[PDB]
DNA sequence: TTAGAGAATTGGAGAGTGTGTTTTTTTTTTTTTTT
DNA sequence: ACACACTCTCCAATTCTCTAA
């Protein structure tokens, strides 16, 4: 009942005051807390208030009373804060296990508070029911961490950390060893605990930051300053590159790898990389916006709104037309474009991926994330002094682990292997790409067979149960051990793991993969257009070859690459080279011109083409226009030389056996 | 070479030209469309003299601004009190007084959107006085009904004036008072003009209907007329 | 009962009034020029096409009226008869 | 119960 | 590889319901009775 | 009673899935 309810919470209530206080006597205005007694009991009773009741009955209901009574900003960490900073001047000096005791059982409630939601059609009415409400307490949370001392009960946890760090692995024992996984469970929440996502219940078709939250609390850019004055990544790289040695692997390595990824997540590579500058781009974007503003004006009219004449159009046949506005008078394109406008319908339309954080996978990556300077340049050096050291020790352990685990994986550590592989190893290229002091021989542990095993089962098993988030990851993942492999080329062993990597079942995988991309998000298109290029250039230069390019040529391809190219406003310059290289292929090279006339390509030309869309300038009006002028040469012969092409034009090839060769030839 | 967007013409020189005799009159029967005709050509001729002349001038500014004719000294000036129904639409001279002028009234001339969701932006043309407001947000992942909203400070406008014109006694019928016409002037012409001036225009004579009642589409069968000016002096 | 939707069909485009008058005129409508630019010539082919659509079935906006013949035009058995008859008729 | 995320909502 | 038979999801046609509407100066020109 | 704003409901148009030639 509510009141059984308010009787827990008033239960709670009073164990959060039994558990001490500061204190009246100071003069000290004000001291620290001062601690109370059966608070052994206190911690204890409220470990089983989670544990043995809320856990059992799938509630969340007793962390919405402890929320009530700020018992994470109000105790636990002064009584953390003090226990810390006591021992810290002990130190500099160069019943207290009781003292000890305190600090080891704060920490744990800290981690179980901001541990971070699932929501799953079997979660309780209940956990759906607080779902919305104890994010915002948790976003509240991570701000509070972060702050307190400019954050130093960060240094608290490591100082846990760094009593079982002190001797022998030889004399560790089990629950020695859940310390040192505890201490890097907590980092990985600080890390996880973001803004909302918005839901509710689909009955009807119709922010989240409480008052005392803000973004640049919230930001990533706030999370590098916080560690690095606390002396985390310190912790982070001595922990991770000593691992080889003796630490038992097996209880480290993935909250190890679960970190990575989670402050990788919303980074791309080239704003680590430079390639009044802020001041002088902003007046060459200024630069665009007065474009944009000129083509608005290029179709506007002189004289007011209310001053405006009427149009009559003449077909053929006689037949007319009536169109109002006065710029109509004078352009017939705007006049043709501006009668289909008009009309009503709409075709309505057909929709990937679900049940994990925001990440590459189901996001638009165009879209950085922002740093001063000093924390560009932590971070920079972080991950630097990471790759130089602990990459390879770190993959070779993880990679060995999940050959003999695979079967019981779970989607997330699926999706998190493949997304610390591809960074990584796409974040080096780049370096020495740049630079003679970087090498490539860093990331080199990727290579060996092993690992290649792994990214291809994971890829394998995703594609054959239809499960396209895997199947999305473990394609970014094989682009990029393609990539490494030209570069390395490009310099024994390497020869043998590409024919293994292009046996024929695998053709067989990787040519079928873009006719499927159809349906499916832009970034899902995006990255089988990416892979097929590597996956062709690298065959290219094995010199085979006429088997498989016309296994690649076909209409569902095709209908692929025009279904993705005509959303050109949105993507990338480089994108657009990628799919004109590819049209190149199959219309001069291969000879197979019969695929592109279709009528959905030709109006595309004119659109992209026109004063509309691609700027004037940029580079993209030289590889179109070239193309353009090629294919109506091609058009004009084929139609003058058999008429019947003008009712082709409209419909897909015709696959009869009698008339279609001629047809396509 | 002066920096300057409007040309005069005298509608005279229209029947000197063999090959404009019959357009001269097609101005006086079509104002709208003509005058508009008029104008693109006579920006098109500009950037045809400094692409053709090969000249060092900005194409883009030419480009970027707007040029307007503006036709004088049309035909024998016609008494306030004889325009008649039959003369709607064509263009007057009038000859009169100026009695008073409303200041500037900002008239609306593009919209401006942005989506509620997802911070999508149009910006919409207006024509005939109505907003052409989409039914869902044109974003392609967002294709949402109800989801964009106006942004009244973000929009474009433009300088409207009403001048208050008075018959002079030259006219008036015996035994009689002078009457008075209302004149809409827009841009350029905005604040040209003061209180006892005596002047003569050059304008469409137009008529409208007006409402019943502010919260219905009824319509009263009597029709306001006023003058809308393209030129003073 | 409400009024039946009205609907683009293979009967309409078999008619008189529909493919055939393509067939009878495109020759004549379309001309390319190495004269003009590649964005002149290809907006020129589509004015015809563009016209011939509104005449045809002036319900929906034109690339609709695209991606809707697509449908028909791959199921429909007498229409497909009709194309293998075209292309007969080049092989005649 | 039909619950769902705005999956689309990235701005 | 095509195609055709059956099931599920969505759109908006259109029918229905309730609602709102008529309708003390202060300044300035002119006539009139009052001292 | 006469234009409007808003709610409710049913029906068929559409796309998706399975089966066999
Ligand atoms: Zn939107």
């Amino acid at each position: 009942a509510d009141f059984s309810l308010t009787v827990l919470r008033a239960r709670i209530a009073l164990l959060a005051t039994a558990i001490g206080g500061p204190d009246y006597t100071s003069q000290i205005d004000p001291p620290p807390y001062k601690l109370g007694d059966d608070c052994l009991a206190c911690l204890k009773d409220l470990k089983r208030w989670f544990k043995l009741v809320d856990d059992q009955q799938k509630r969340w209901d007793v962390a919405m009373a402890v929320a009530e009574y700020r018992i994470l900003t109000d105790d636990l960490l002064p009584i953390l804060i003090d226990w810390e900073n006591k021992c810290s001047l002990a130190a500099k000096l160069a019943n207290k296990a009781y003292y000890d005791k305190i600090a080891l059982n704060c920490l744990q409630l800290l981690v179980l508070m901001t541990w971070p939601l699932i929501v799953t059609e079997q979660s309780s009415s209940n956990q759906i029911t607080l779902y919305g409400e104890l994010k915002k307490h948790q976003l509240v949370y991570k701000k509070t961490i972060l702050s307190m001392e400019s954050g130093k009960v960060l240094r608290a946890a490591i100082r846990l950390a760094l009593d079982v760090i002190k001797i022998d692995r030889l004399s560790r024992t089990p629950r020695d060893n859940m310390v040192l996984k505890l201490v890097l469970n907590f980092f990985r929440n600080v890390i996880a605990i973001e803004p909302g996502e918005f839901t509710i219940n689909t009955k009807k078709s119709m922010d989240t930051l409480p008052p005392n939250v803000s973004m640049d609390d919230i930001s990533l850019n706030t999370v590098i300053s916080s560690f690095h004055k606390n002396k985390v990544f310190g912790f982070l790289l001595t922990l991770t590159s000593s691992l080889s040695k003796e630490f038992d692997q097996d209880f480290i390595n993935i909250p190890l790898l679960e970190i990575m990824f989670y402050f990788t997540k919303d980074v791309n590579q080239e704003l680590l990389f430079p390639r009044t500058s802020a001041g002088f781009e902003l007046s060459k974007l200024l630069q665009k916006e007065h474009q944009m503003r000129k083509n608005v004006i290029k179709h506007t009219s002189a004289r007011h709104s209310r001053f405006g004449g009427l149009l009559s159009i003449q077909t053929p046949d006689k037949t007319r037309l009536t169109v109002s506005g006065s710029q109509a008078l004078v352009d017939e394109k705007i006049a043709l474009q501006k009668l289909d406008d008009s009309k009503k319908w709409n075709k309505r339309i057909i929709k990937a991926a679900e049940g994990l954080p925001n990440s590459l996978l189901n996001s638009q990556t165009g879209k950085a994330i922002f740093f001063t300077e000093s924390n560009g340049k932590h971070f920079k050096e972080f991950i630097n002094n990471f790759i130089d050291s602990g990459f390879n020790i770190l993959l070779h352990s993880v990679t060995n682990y999940f050959t003999t685990e695979q079967d019981r994986m779970v989607t997330l550590e699926q999706v998190e292997y493949l997304l610390f592989f591809a960074w990584f190893v796409k974040y080096q290229l780049l370096r020495s790409k740049i630079d003679n002091s970087a090498d490539i021989k860093q990331v080199s542990e990727a290579l060996k067979e092993v690992t290649f095993i792994l990214v291809s089962s994971l890829l394998r098993s995703a594609y054959d149960l239809k499960n396209w988030t895997v199947t999305h990851a473990g394609m970014i993942a094989f682009n990029e051990l393609l990539n490494l492999v030209s570069r390395t080329k490009a310099a024994t062993d390497i020869e043998f793991i590409v024919s293994r990597l292009f046996s024929d079942e695998r053709i067989q995988l990787l040519s079928n993969l873009p006719k499927i991309g159809s349906k499916y998000s832009l970034q899902f298109m995006k990255s089988c257009i990416e892979l097929t290029h590597s996956v062709l250039k690298v065959l290219e230069q094995y010199s085979n070859f006429q088997k498989v390019q016309a296994n690649y040529m076909t209409e569902p391809v095709i209908e692929t690459y025009i279904n993705f190219l005509e959303r050109f406003r949105e993507l990338e310059d480089d994108s657009i080279k990628k799919v004109f290289s590819f049209f190149h292929r199959v219309f001069v090279q291969a000879k197979e011109q019969a695929l592109l006339f279709r009528f959905d390509l030709i109006i595309l030309l004119r659109e992209m083409l026109s004063p509309d869309g691609l700027d004037r300038m940029s580079r993209s009006r030289k590889y179109v226009s070239q193309f353009s002028d090629y294919f109506l040469a091609r058009l004009k012969k084929r139609l003058k030389k058999s008429p019947a092409w003008f009712v082709g034009l409209l419909f897909p090839p015709l696959h009869n056996s009698e008339v279609g060769f001629y047809q396509r030839y | 070479e002066l920096g300057t967007s409007n040309l005069n013409l005298d509608a005279r020189n229209l029947l000197a030209y063999k090959q404009t005799e019959d357009l001269y009159h097609q101005l006086l029967n079509y104002p709208q469309e003509v005058i508009s005709i008029m104008d693109q050509t006579i920006k098109d001729c500009m950037v045809s003299l400094i692409v053709d002349n090969n000249l060092d001038y900005d194409l883009d500014e030419i480009e970027t601004k707007f040029y307007k004719v503006r036709p004088y000294n049309v035909g024998s000036c016609k008494g306030m009190r004889e325009l008649n129904p039959n003369d709607i639409d064509k263009l007057i001279n009038l000859k009169g007084l100026v009695l008073r002028s409303t200041p500037v009234i900002p008239d609306m001339k593009v919209a401006f959107f942005k989506c509620n969701v997802c911070d999508h932006t149009m910006a919409v043309e207006i024509d005939r006085g109505v907003i052409q407001e989409p039914a869902r947000c044109e974003r392609i992942d967002c294709n949402e009904p109800n989801s964009m909203s106006l942004i009244h400070n973000r929009c474009s406008f433009a300088d409207k004036q009403v001048i208050k014109l008075q018959e002079t006694p030259d006219f008036v019928p015996d035994g009689q008072t002078p009457h008075s016409i209302s004149l809409c002037v827009y841009d350029e012409l905005v604040d040209s003009c003061r209180a006892g001036d005596r002047i003569e225009v050059t304008g469409t004579f137009r008529s409208i209907p007006i409402r019943a009642n502010s919260r219905q589409r009824v319509l009263k069968s009597l029709y306001k007329t006023y003058v809308d000016v393209v030129h003073v002096k | 009962k409400r009024r039946p939707q009205v609907k683009l069909t293979a009967e309409k485009l078999l008619s008189d009034k529909g493919l055939p008058y393509v067939l009878k005129n495109a020759h004549k409508r379309i001309r390319i020029s190495s004269k003009k630019n590649s964005y002149d010539n290809l907006s020129n082919i589509i004015q015809f096409y563009q016209l011939w659509a509104h005449e045809l079935f002036p319900k929906a906006k034109f690339k609709d009226f695209m991606k809707i013949c697509q449908t028909v035009g791959k199921t429909d058995p007498v229409l497909r008869e009709y194309r293998v008859s075209l292309f007969r008729d080049e092989m005649g | 119960f039909k619950s769902r995320a705005l999956n689309h909502v990235k701005k």
